[PDB]
RNA sequence: AUGAUGUCAUACUUAUCC
C-alpha cells in the first residue's frame, strides 16, 4: 500500500489518505486497518474460503 | 528538538530490531528528524527492551533513599545500580520523594 | 483583497477628485490588485478627499505621488463602475507590526 | 502559560486543581482569557477563535464579568490592552440584543481609549464604540448615557461627548437630533449645555464633510449659547461653530448667517481665550463669505488681528496664525496693505525659537508663511528668511529650509534676483553641511531649489560638487548615504548644463565605492548611479557598462533592504535598455543569482526582480530561462513560489507564448503536486497578461483544465477556476464560447463548499463565465436551484442568481421562462405574445 | 407601545441597499413581482422593444408608457 | 463561416429631435436622434430644404437627447442619454464636421435596466445643471460650470434616489437664476406591493414632486410635492423668470392642468375633440408631443393629440399668477 | 400548504424530471416549468452533499496531467527532463515550435453546453451504445478474423436475439463493409 | 447495534409501494427503487 | 397600540404641553432634569413627529413601563388638541 | 463501505506583515 508522491512524500493506496512524512506512512501499518476491509473484495474474488 | 512521537518511536524500534544496535548511522538515515547520537540516546533511554518503565515499589525507593545520601551527585552512576537505568526516572523518583515528604 | 480580507471599501458617491497612489503601492490595482493592463483611472469620493484627506493613496493610505488606475480585467467585468473604493477601515494589518 | 505575580488575584481560581464536579465551570473554562493575555502567539490565535465561536454559548454576562476587571487592571500593558480590545470587538460582531445591560458597563472602560496619545488606539476605540452603539439600540445608548452628562468630573463629560460623536456617526444625525436639541435648551444647569455643545463639536470633527445636510438644524441648536450668561458655554459654542465651518466646504454660508452679527460684536469687547476662540470661528468663516461683504468685515478683522499678534498665549498664536492664513490668503485682499502692515510684525513676533521647537506651531507656521508668499510674491519672504539658514539651531534651520522649499515649489524661482540667489545657494550648502539627524527635508529642499533655479545655478556647480566629494568622504555611516542621495537628485542638473568632467568624476568616483561594506551607504551609492544612468545614455557612460555590470553582479548576496532594492533596480535599467554590452554568459549567471532573490520580505524587490527577469528573457530568449524557472523546488508554501510563476507569465509574453506553452503543459505531468498547481497559476497569470491572444490557446489548455478541474485536491479546482476566469474575460466576443461551455460543465459541481478561497474563486469564475458565455446559459444552469427549500442549495443558487442578476439585468428579460398563472395572480406576461 | 423591533444594525454587515437583488429567504411572489418590474423597466428603457410593442397594439407610445408605469406598483398583489 | 456585417441604408426613423444653435452661429440646427446613429440636420431658410450636415453611428440605443447652453453663451451643447452607464456631453465642431465629446462621467452599468439612469434626462433652462434619472429608484444631478478658458466642466453628481418610486417623466423648472428645481411625476408602489387584496393598488394617483437643488448647500432635496387628479403622460415646461410666470403644464388623458408651485391655484382644461368623431367614445385622448416657441414679446406652445390634432396652446396670466389656458386647433 | 410529489407529478406534463426536494420550494409549478425547458442545465449534485465537491478524491493518485502531441513533437519535454536530471541550454529550434503552434495545431476534445462536470467524471467513460452488429477494432484483434464476426454464424441457427428484436446482421436477413456487420 | 448507521442510511422509514404488489419499503430510496423494479413492472404487465 | 394614528404638531400648541410633560417626567424619573425636557422639546419641534421614534427614545429612557404610559398620555392629548378646531387640549379649556 | 465528531502532526493560500 505504500506509494511515493511526486514531491518527496508518501501516499497510502489502501487507506486512500496522504502521509506528511516517512513516519506517517509507517504508522498507518498497525493503524488504518484497510487490510480488514479487503475481506469483501476477497469474498467477491473467490466465493470459497 | 526531539519530541519523540509514537510513530517515530515505532520506526526507531523497527530500525533497532532490523539493522542492529552498534550501527547508529544506519538507523539515523531512515527517520529524517534526529541525528545518530539522539537516536542512540532514545534507544538507550526509552526504546530499550530491558527498561522497567513501571512498577515503582518500596524496595527500590528504599534503595534510592539509601544511595542519594552516600553520593549526592552522579545520578548516572546510580542508574544501573538501582535498577532503573533510564537516567531520568531516578531524578523524577527523587523529586517525588522530596516533594511527598515535605508537605 | 488577497492580502487583507477583512478590509472594507468606502463605496461612496463618485466625485471629480482623481485618485492617487502612494510610492509603496505604485502600480497596484484597487479592485483586481494586479500590476498589468491599466485601462481606467481611479476617481475618489468628495468626502474622501477634503483638506488633509486629499492627495492620499486609496489602497495604501499614505502619501500619494502618482495617480492610481484600475485594471482592465476589472474594467471589462464592470467592477470599476462601482463606488469610491477608499480604504476606510484598517484591521489585522499594521497594528502588531508597530509594536515590533 | 505563565502568570505574572499580580495577575494571580484575577486567575487564582484557575490555580486550584479541584476538577470535574454549571456556571462555575463556564467561568472556570473561561480562563482561556489567560491564554489570550499571556502565552505564545499561536495560543493567542487559537484561543481567540475558540472564544469567538463560544460567544453565543457563554453569553456576554460571564465574559464581561471576567474581562472588564482585566481591561481595568492598573498594571495593564500596551499589547494586552489592544488584545482585549480585539476580543471585545470579535465577540461584539456576534452578540446583538444581548449586550443591552452591559453597554454603559463597557463604555466606562472604553471611553478612555478615545482620549489617548496613541492614534491607532483612538481609531480602534471609535471603531468598537461604533460597533457597540450600532450593535445595541439607539434608545439603549441614549437612555444609557444620560447621567454622565451632569457628572461632577468634566473628564467623563468630555470623553462622553466624543462617545456621542461616535454613536451619532453610527446611527446618523437626524435620529439623534431631538435628544441634543433637547439638551442644549436644558434649563437645569450649564454643565449639561456645555457637554451637549462639545458633542456638537466632536460631531463636527468626526463626521466632518458629511455634516452638510443637517448643518442648518445644528446651527439653530447651537446659536442660543453664544449669548448665555456663563462663559464656557459661549467659548465652546463659538468653537463648535468654527469646527462646523471648517468642515463646511465652501457653501452653507447663509446657515451660519444669523450667527454672525453677535460674533462680530463680541470681537470688540472680549479679553482672553474666548476672544481668540471667536477669532478662530470668524477665521474659518471668512472664506465662505462674499468678497464684497467680506471686504468690509475682513478689513474690520485685520485691525484686531494686528493688535493681537503680541500675546504670550500659544493658543492665541495658533488661532491668530491660521486666521492670518485665511484672512490674508483671500483673493479680495491687496498686496501692498499686507506688505506694509503685516509682514514686519509677522516676522518679528512669530519667527522666534519658541515656535519652531513645538510641532503644530511649526507646521501651521510653515503653511501660513507659504500662503503669504503665495500672495505678496516670492523674493520678499525668502529674502527676509534666508539669513536664518545660517542660524545655530537645527530645528529652526529645518523650518526655514522646508519653507523655502515649498515656496520655490509653488511660485517658481524666476522671481528671484541675483544677490539673494548667492545668499540662497550659500545658505543651502552651509545648512546642508551640518546635519545632526538624517531626514529628507534638507535634501528634497536642496533638490527642489536647484531644479527650480534651472540653469541659473550653473556658476555654482564646482562649489556644490567640491562639497559633494569632500563630504562624500568625511563620515560614510552618517553622511555618505546623504551626499550620495544629493548626487542622485542633482543628476539632471549636472547633466543638461553639459559639464562632462563632472560626469566623469561622479561616474568613476562613485564606481569606486561599490566595494563599500556599509549597506545603508552602498544603497545610496547605487541609487546615485541609477539617477546618473537616466541622464547620460548607455554608450556614453564614462564607466562603460562592460566594467560596471559584472562589478554589480556579486552584490546580490547583500541581504540589505536598500542595497538589494537599488541594485536590482539598476540591473533592471541597464538590462532593459542597452543589454547588448554584456555577453550572454554573464546574463545567465545573473539569472541563477536572481533566482533566490525571491526570498525577499519586501514586495517591491520581487517587483523589480520579475520585471528584470522579463528584460533578460528578452535579451536571451524563452526556452532556457523558462526551464530555469521550472527548476524551482516550490519549497516555500506561503508564496515565495508564485513569483516564479509570474516570471513564467511575463517570460511567456516577452517572446510569444505561442512558442512556450508545450513545455509547461508537459511539466504538469510531474507527480509533485504543489508544482502542478504552480503551473496552473502560470496559466492563470498567463491569460491575464495575454488577453486577446488566448483566442487560440484556449483549446490547448481546455483538456488540461479538465484534468485539473476534476479534483485531485481543492487547490486544483480553485486555481484552475481562476484560470477559467481570466481566460473568460480575455477571450470575450471572439466566438470561442463552445469550449468554454464544456469547461463550465466541469466547473459547475464545485459550487458547493465552505472554504472561503475556493468559494470566492468559484464566484469570480462564474462571473467571468457570465460575461463570456452570456447570461442565458448561466440562468439555464441557475433556474432549478432557486426553488430548493433545503438550507443550502437555495442559499447558493440565490447567491449565484444575484451575481447574474446585478449585471446584465437589462438583458435577462427574454430568458425568464413561461410560468403559468395561479388563482390570485397572473404570471403570464402577454405582451410578448402580441403577434402582428 | 413596546415593539422590541429595532432593525438598526449589528456589525456593519449585510444591510441590503440595492433593489432587485433578492435573498435566500425570498418568496416566489416577491421574486415574480421583482421580475415583472424589471421586465417593465426594460420595456420602458429599450426604444426598439417599446416600438415593437406599440406597433402590434393599436395604442400609442405614450399611452402604453403610462400604462406600463401605472402597472408597475402592485402588479400581482400578494407578495 | 466568418461573416462581415455592412450597412447599406441608414435608419431614417427619428426617436428624438432637438433644435438650437448647435453650430454656434445665427443659423439653428436640427439634432435628430435615430435608432443607432446620431444625425445633425441643417434646414435651408431660403431653399426650404433640410440637409444632413453630419451622420455618425453611436453604436448604441440612445434613449434621451437634450440641448443646453450656459449663461451668456453663443452655442448650444448636446446632452446624449444612451443605454450605457455613462452620461456624455457632446459639442459639434463645424470646422471639423464632427461631434466632440466635452465630458463623459460613468454613473452605472450598461443595459436598459430599471435602476440604470439614461431613460430620462432633463436640463436646466439657465444651463447651471443637468439631471439624469432612471425609470425608478435612481436619480442623479450633475452641475455644469464654465472654466477660466471658457471650457465646459462638470462637477460631482448629487444622488437623489427614492426607494419604491417610479418616475414617468422629468422636466426642469424655469427659474430666474435662482435655485434650479426639477419637477417629475412620481408614483409610490410600496403600498401596492404589500397588499394582496388589491385595495392599495387602486386609488393611487401620480404625485408631481419638485426637487430643488440647493446651490449653496451643493445638495438636492424634494422641496415641493403634490398629488394629481389623474395619471399624466408628459409635461410641458412653461418659461418663467423675466419672460412669463414660472410653472409647468401637466398633460393627461382628456385634460390639461398647469399647476405652478407656491400659491398659484391649479387651473385645469379638458382636451377638445373632433366634432362627430367616428372613434369609440370609451377611448381617451392624450398628447403625443409638444413644441415650445419662446420670443422676447410673448410665447406660445404647439402640442399634437393622439389623433394628430396640433393645437396652439396659449396661457393667459396675471402679474404674478396664471389666469387661464386658451387653446386653439391650429391645423391637422 | 405544500403539495405531495404524486400530485406534483400528475399535474406536470413532464414528470420524469421532478425530484424529492422540489416539493419544499415556494413555487413548484415555475420550478417544474423551468426544469423542463429545451436547452436548460440542471443544478450540481453538491446541493445535498457534505464533501464540498472536492474532498472525495483523497486516495486517488492518477496521472496529474498529459501533454498534447503538438508539445510532445517539439522535443521540449525531453530537454526539460534532461535539465531536471542535471540539476538534481538545449536550443533545439525556433521555427519548429512556431510550426507546431500554428501548422501542426491539434484541436482538443471540447464538451457540450450541458456537459457539466460530475463528481468523479472519470470512471463513467460511457459512449453512445455500441450495439449488435458493431464492435471496436482491438476486440477484432483478439477475435482474430480477417476482413461476419463468427458468432453471427450461430445467430443463424439459434435465431435472432430476444434482447434486440429489430436486429439485422449481414448475410442473413441483412443482405456489410469494414467493421460493422449488423444494423 | 448500529443505530446511528441505520439512521444515517435511512432505515426504519415508513414507505409502501402499492404498484409493486402492495409491498412495504424501509426507506424512501428503497421505495423509489421498488416502484421501478422487476416485480413492479411484472405486476403492471399482469394488471394490463 | 396607541402610536399608530398619524398626528401633526403644526395644528397644536406647544406651551400647553410643557407642564403635563414636566409632571410626567417628574413622576417617571423622580426629579427634574434638563435632558428629558430637551428631548421632549426636540420630539415636538418637527411639524410631523414620529410616535414610534419618540417611544423608543422614551420607551427605554425610564425602565420600559412608565415610558409607554407617558407616550400613551402624550399621544391622546396631542390627538385631542389636533382634533379640536382651536388647537388646545381638554385641560386648557377649564383653566 | 462512505459519513460523524474529537486529541494531534503535515501541506497549502492570502503578492499578509517589521
Amino acid at each position: 500500500y505504500f506509494m511515493k508522491n511526486h514531491l518527496g512524500s508518501y501516499e497510502c493506496k489502501l487507506c486512500l489518505t496522504l502521509h506528511n512524512n516517512e513516519g506517517s506512512y509507517l504508522a498507518h501499518t498497525q493503524g488504518k486497518k484497510h487490510q480488514t476491509n479487503l475481506a469483501r473484495r476477497a469474498a467477491k474474488e473467490a466465493k470459497e474460503a | 528538538g526531539g519530541v519523540w512521537r509514537n510513530t517515530e518511536d515505532e520506526i526507531l524500534k523497527a530500525a533497532v530490531m532490523k539493522y542492529g544496535k552498534n550501527q547508529w548511522s544506519r538507523i539515523a538515515s531512515l527517520l529524517h528528524r534526529k541525528s545518530a547520537k539522539q537516536c542512540k540516546a532514545r534507544w538507550y533511554e526509552w526504546l530499550d527492551p530491558s527498561i522497567k518503565k513501571t512498577e515503582w515499589s518500596r524496595e527500590e525507593e528504599e534503595k534510592l533513599l539509601h544511595l542519594a545520601k552516600l553520593m549526592p551527585t552522579q545520578w548516572r552512576t546510580i542508574a544501573p545500580i538501582i535498577g532503573r537505568t533510564a537516567a531520568q526516572c531516578l531524578e523524577h523518583y527523587e523529586f517525588l520523594l522530596d516533594k511527598a515528604a515535605q508537605r | 483583497a488577497k492580502h487583507h480580507p477583512d478590509l472594507i471599501f468606502c463605496r461612496k458617491q463618485a466625485g471629480v477628485a482623481i485618485g492617487r497612489l502612494c510610492e509603496k503601492c505604485d502600480g497596484k490595482c484597487v479592485i483586481c490588485d494586479s500590476y498589468v493592463r491599466p485601462c481606467t483611472l481611479v476617481r475618489i469620493c468628495d468626502e474622501c478627499n477634503y483638506g488633509s484627506y486629499q492627495g492620499r493613496c486609496v489602497i495604501c493610505g499614505g502619501p500619494g505621488v502618482s495617480d492610481a488606475y484600475y485594471c482592465k480585467e476589472c474594467t471589462i467585468q464592470e467592477k470599476d463602475r462601482d463606488g469610491c473604493p477608499k480604504i476606510v477601515n484598517l484591521g489585522s494589518s499594521k497594528t502588531d507590526l508597530f509594536y515590533e | 502559560p505563565f502568570l505574572k505575580p499580580d495577575d494571580i488575584q484575577y486567575f487564582d481560581k484557575l490555580l486550584v486543581d479541584v476538577d470535574e464536579s454549571e456556571e462555575q465551570k463556564e467561568r472556570k473554562i473561561m480562563k482561556l482569557l489567560l491564554k489570550i493575555k499571556n502565552g505564545t502567539p499561536p495560543m493567542r490565535k487559537a484561543a481567540l477563535r475558540q472564544i469567538t465561536d463560544k460567544a453565543r454559548e457563554f453569553g456576554a454576562g460571564p465574559l464581561f464579568n471576567q474581562i472588564l476587571p482585566l481591561l481595568m487592571s492598573p498594571t495593564l500593558e500596551d499589547q494586552e490592552r489592544h488584545l482585549l480590545v480585539k476580543v471585545i470587538d470579535r465577540i461584539l460582531y456576534k452578540l446583538d440584543d444581548l449586550v443591552r445591560p452591559y453597554v454603559h458597563k463597557i463604555l466606562v472602560v472604553i471611553e478612555p481609549l478615545l482620549i489617548d496619545e496613541d492614534y491607532y488606539a483612538r481609531v480602534e476605540g471609535r471603531e468598537i464604540i461604533s460597533n457597540l452603539a450600532k450593535a445595541a439600540g439607539l434608545a439603549t445608548m441614549i437612555s444609557t448615557m444620560r447621567p454622565d452628562i451632569d457628572n461632577m468630573d468634566e473628564y467623563v463629560r468630555n470623553t462622553t461627548a466624543r462617545a456621542f460623536a461616535v454613536v451619532a456617526s453610527a446611527l446618523g444625525i437626524p435620529s439623534l437630533l431631538p435628544f441634543l436639541k433637547a439638551v442644549c435648551k436644558s434649563k437645569k444647569s450649564w454643565q449639561a449645555r456645555h457637554t451637549g455643545i462639545k458633542i456638537v463639536q466632536q460631531i463636527a470633527i468626526l463626521m466632518g464633510c458629511a455634516i452638510l445636510p443637517h448643518l442648518r438644524s445644528l446651527v439653530e441648536i447651537i446659536e442660543h449659547g453664544l449669548v448665555d450668561e456663563q462663559q464656557k458655554v459661549r467659548t465652546i459654542s463659538a468653537l463648535a461653530i468654527a469646527a462646523l465651518a471648517e468642515a463646511a466646504t465652501p457653501y452653507g454660508i447663509e446657515s451660519f448667517d444669523s450667527v454672525l452679527k453677535p460674533l462680530w460684536k463680541g470681537i470688540r469687547q472680549h479679553r482672553g481665550k474666548g476672544l481668540a476662540a471667536f477669532l478662530k470661528a470668524i477665521g474659518y468663516l471668512i472664506p465662505l463669505m462674499d468678497a464684497e461683504y467680506a471686504n468690509y468685515y475682513t478689513r474690520e478683522v485685520m485691525l484686531i488681528l494686528i493688535r493681537e499678534f503680541q500675546s504670550p498665549d500659544e493658543e492665541m498664536k495658533k488661532i491668530v496664525l491660521k486666521v492670518v492664513k485665511q484672512c490674508c490668503g483671500t483673493d479680495g485682499v491687496e498686496a501692498n496693505y499686507i506688505k506694509t502692515e503685516i509682514l514686519p510684525p509677522f516676522f518679528k513676533h512669530f519667527w522666534q525659537h519658541r515656535m519652531a521647537l513645538d510641532r503644530r506651531n511649526y507646521r501651521q507656521l510653515v503653511d501660513t508663511t507659504v500662503e503669504l508668499a503665495n500672495k505678496v510674491g516670492a523674493a520678499e519672504i525668502i529674502s527676509r528668511i534666508v539669513d536664518d539658514l545660517k542660524d545655530e539651531a537645527e530645528q529652526y534651520r529645518k523650518m526655514v529650509m522646508e519653507t523655502i522649499e515649498k515656496i520655490m515649489g509653488n511660485l517658481g524661482a524666476a522671481d528671484i534676483d541675483h544677490k539673494l540667489e548667492e545668499q540662497l545657494i550659500d545658505g543651502i550648502l552651509y545648512a546642508f553641511q551640518e546635519q545632526t539627524t538624517e531626514d529628507s527635508v534638507m535634501l528634497n529642499g536642496f533638490g527642489t531649489v536647484v531644479n527650480a533655479l534651472g540653469k541659473r545655478v550653473k556658476p555654482y556647480l564646482p562649489q556644490i560638487c567640491g562639497t559633494v566629494l569632500w563630504r562624500l568622504n568625511n563620515k560614510s555611516a552618517k553622511v555618505r548615504q546623504q551626499a550620495a542621495d544629493l548626487i542622485s537628485r542633482t543628476a539632471v542638473v549636472m547633466k543638461t548644463c553639459q559639464e562632462e568632467k563632472l560626469m566623469g568624476h561622479l561616474g568613476v568616483v562613485l564606481y569606486e565605492y561599490l566595494g563599500e561594506e556599509y549597506p545603508e551607504v552602498l544603497g545610496s551609492i547605487l541609487g546615485a548611479l541609477k539617477a546618473i544612468v537616466n541622464v547620460i545614455g548607455m554608450h556614453k557612460m564614462t564607466p562603460p557598462i562592460k566594467d560596471l555590470l559584472p562589478r554589480l553582479t556579486p552584490i546580490l548576496k547583500n541581504r540589505h533592504e536598500k542595497v538589494q532594492e537599488n541594485c536590482i533596480d539598476l540591473v533592471g535599467r541597464i538590462a532593459d535598455r542597452g543589454a547588448e554590452y554584456v555577453s550572454a554568459r554573464e546574463w545567465m549567471r545573473i539569472c541563477f543569482e536572481l533566482l533566490e532573490l525571491l526570498k525577499a520580505h519586501k514586495k517591491a524587490i520581487r517587483r523589480a526582480t520579475v520585471n528584470t527577469f522579463g528584460y533578460i528573457a528578452k535579451a536571451i530568449g524563452p526556452h532556457d530561462v523558462l526551464a530555469t524557472l521550472l527548476n524551482n523546488l516550490k519549497v516555500q508554501e506561503r508564496q515565495n513560489r508564485v513569483c516564479t510563476t509570474v516570471a513564467i507569465a511575463i517570460v511567456a509574453e516577452t517572446c510569444s507564448p505561442f512558442t512556450v506553452l508545450p513545455a509547461l503543459m508537459n511539466e504538469y505531468r510531474v507527480p509533485e503536486l504543489n508544482v502542478q498547481n504552480g503551473v496552473l497559476k502560470s496559466l492563470s497569470f498567463l491569460f491575464e497578461y495575454i488577453g486577446e491572444m488566448g483566442k487560440d490557446y484556449i483549446y490547448a489548455v481546455t483538456p488540461l483544465l479538465e484534468d485539473a478541474l476534476m479534483d485531485r485536491d481543492l487547490v486544483h479546482r480553485q486555481t484552475a477556476s481562476a484560470v477559467v476566469q481570466h481566460m473568460s474575460l480575455g477571450v470575450y466576443g471572439f466566438g470561442c464560447e463552445d469550449s468554454l461551455n464544456h469547461l463550465l460543465n466541469y466547473v459547475w459541481p464545485n459550487v458547493f463548499e465552505t472554504s472561503p478561497h475556493v468559494i470566492q474563486a468559484v464566484m469570480g469564475a462564474l462571473e467571468g463565465l457570465r460575461v463570456a458565455i452570456g447570461p442565458c446559459r448561466m440562468l439555464q444552469y441557475c433556474l432549478q436551484g432557486l426553488f430548493h427549500p433545503a438550507r443550502k442549495v437555495r442559499d447558493v443558487y440565490w447567491k449565484i442568481y444575484n451575481s447574474i442578476y446585478i449585471g446584465s439585468q437589462d438583458a435577462l428579460i427574454a430568458h425568464y421562462p413561461r410560468i403559468y398563472n395561479d388563482d390570485k395572480n397572473t404570471y403570464i406576461r402577454y405582451e410578448l405574445d402580441y403577434i402582428l | 407601545m413596546t415593539d422590541r423591533y429595532t432593525i438598526h444594525s449589528q456589525l456593519e454587515h449585510l444591510q441590503s441597499k440595492y433593489i432587485g437583488t433578492g435573498h435566500a429567504d425570498t418568496t416566489k411572489w416577491e421574486w415574480l413581482v421583482n421580475q415583472h418590474r424589471d421586465s417593465y423597466c426594460s420595456y420602458m428603457g429599450h426604444f426598439d422593444l417599446l416600438n415593437y410593442f406599440a406597433i402590434a397594439e393599436n395604442e400609442s407610445k405614450a399611452r402604453v408608457r403610462f400604462n406600463l408605469m401605472e402597472k408597475m406598483l402592485q402588479p400581482c398583489g400578494p407578495p | 463561416m466568418f461573416l462581415y456585417n455592412l450597412t447599406l441604408q441608414r435608419a431614417t426613423g427619428i426617436s428624438f429631435a432637438i433644435h438650437g444653435n448647435f453650430s454656434g452661429t445665427k443659423q439653428q440646427e436640427i439634432v435628430v436622434s435615430r435608432g443607432k446613429i446620431l444625425e445633425l440636420l441643417r434646414p435651408d431658410p431660403n431653399t426650404g430644404k433640410v440637409h444632413t450636415l453630419l451622420t455618425v453611428e453611436v453604436f448604441g440605443v440612445i434613449r434621451s437627447l437634450m440641448a443646453f447652453r450656459l449663461t451668456g453663451g453663443t452655442k448650444d451643447y448636446i446632452v446624449v442619454g444612451s443605454d450605457s452607464g455613462r452620461i456624455v456631453i457632446l459639442e459639434y465642431q463645424p470646422s471639423k464636421n464632427m461631434f466632440e465629446k466635452i465630458h463623459q462621467e460613468t454613473f452605472g452599468k450598461s443595459g436598459c435596466r430599471r435602476i440604470v439612469p439614461g431613460q430620462f434626462l432633463a436640463v436646466d433652462p439657465k444651463g447651471r445643471a443637468v439631471m439624469i434619472s432612471a425609470i425608478e429608484k435612481q436619480k442623479l444631478v450633475y452641475i455644469l460650470n464654465r472654466d477660466a478658458a471658457a471650457r465646459l466642466t462638470i462637477s460631482s453628481p448629487l444622488e437623489a434616489h427614492k426607494a419604491n418610486t417610479l418616475v414617468y417623466h422629468v422636466v426642469g423648472v424655469d427659474v430666474g437664476f435662482e435655485n434650479p428645481m426639477f419637477a417629475c411625476l412620481e408614483m409610490d408602489y410600496e403600498e401596492a406591493d404589500n397588499d394582496p387584496t388589491g385595495e392599495a393598488a387602486a386609488n393611487t394617483q401620480q404625485t408631481l414632486t419638485f426637487y430643488e437643488l440647493d446651490l449653496g448647500l451643493n445638495h438636492v432635496v424634494r422641496k415641493y410635492s403634490e398629488p394629481l387628479e389623474e395619471h399624466g403622460n408628459f409635461l410641458i415646461t412653461v418659461p418663467g423668470g423675466s419672460d412669463g410666470p414660472s410653472g409647468v403644464l401637466i398633460c393627461s388623458e382628456n385634460y390639461i392642468t398647469y399647476k405652478n408651485f407656491g400659491d398659484q391655484p391649479d387651473i385645469r382644461c379638458p382636451i377638445p375633440r373632433r366634432r362627430n368623431d367616428l372613434d369609440d367614445p370609451e377611448r381617451g385622448m392624450i398628447f403625443v408631443c409638444s413644441a415650445t416657441h419662446k420670443t422676447k414679446s410673448m410665447f406660445f406652445f404647439l402640442a399634437q393629440t393622439e389623433q394628430g390634432d396640433i393645437f396652439k396652446i396659449t396661457l393667459e396670466t396675471d402679474e404674478d399668477m396664471v389666469t387661464e389656458i386658451r387653446l386653439k386647433y391650429f391645423d391637422t | 400548504n405544500r403539495f405531495t410529489v404524486a400530485e406534483l407529478k400528475q399535474l406536470v406534463a413532464r414528470p420524469d424530471v421532478v425530484e424529492m426536494h422540489d416539493v419544499t420550494a415556494q413555487d413548484p409549478k415555475l420550478l417544474v416549468h423551468l426544469k423542463a425547458t429545451r436547452n436548460s442545465v440542471p443544478v450540481p449534485r453538491h446541493w445535498c452533499f457534505k464533501r464540498k465537491y472536492l474532498q472525495g478524491k483523497r486516495g486517488i493518485e492518477k496521472p496529474p496531467f498529459e501533454l498534447p502531441d503538438f508539445i510532445k513533437r517539439t522535443g521540449i519535454q525531453e530537454m526539460r527532463e534532461a535539465l531536471q536530471e542535471k540539476e538534481e541550454k538545449i536550443d533545439i529550434d525556433y521555427q519548429k515550435l512556431h510550426d507546431a503552434f500554428f501548422k501542426w495545431q491539434t484541436k482538443p476534445k471540447l464538451t457540450i453546453h450541458g456537459d457539466l462536470y460530475y463528481e468523479g467524471k472519470e470512471f463513467e467513460t460511457r459512449l453512445k451504445e455500441k450495439k449488435p452488429g458493431d464492435l471496436s477494432d482491438e476486440l477484432r484483434i483478439s477475435l482474430g478474423m480477417p476482413v461476419p464476426p463468427p458468432w453471427l454464424i450461430a445467430m443463424q441457427r439459434y435465431g435472432p436475439p430476444p434482447s434486440y428484436p429489430n436486429l439485422k446482421i449481414p448475410g442473413l436477413n441483412s443482405p456489410l463493409y469494414g467493421d460493422v456487420f449488423g444494423t | 447495534i448500529p443505530y446511528w448507521l441505520y439512521k444515517l442510511h435511512g432505515l426504519n422509514i415508513n414507505y409502501n409501494c402499492e404498484i409493486c404488489g402492495n409491498y412495504t419499503y424501509r426507506g424512501p430510496k428503497a421505495f423509489q427503487r421498488h416502484f421501478a423494479e422487476w416485480r413492479h413492472a411484472h405486476g403492471m404487465r399482469c394488471l394490463g | 397600540e396607541c402610536l399608530e394614528k398619524k398626528v401633526d404638531m403644526s395644528k397644536v400648541n406647544l406651551e400647553v404641553i410643557k407642564p403635563w410633560i414636566t409632571k410626567r417626567v417628574t413622576e417617571i424619573l423622580g426629579f427634574e432634569d434638563d435632558v428629558v425636557i430637551e428631548f421632549i422639546f426636540n420630539q415636538l419641534e418637527v411639524k410631523n413627529p414620529d410616535s414610534k421614534m419618540m417611544q423608543i427614545n422614551l420607551t427605554g429612557f425610564l425602565n420600559g413601563k412608565n415610558a409607554r404610559e407617558f407616550m400613551g398620555e402624550l399621544w391622546p392629548l396631542l390627538l385631542s388638541a389636533q382634533e379640536n378646531i382651536a388647537g388646545i387640549p381638554s385641560a386648557f379649556l377649564e383653566l
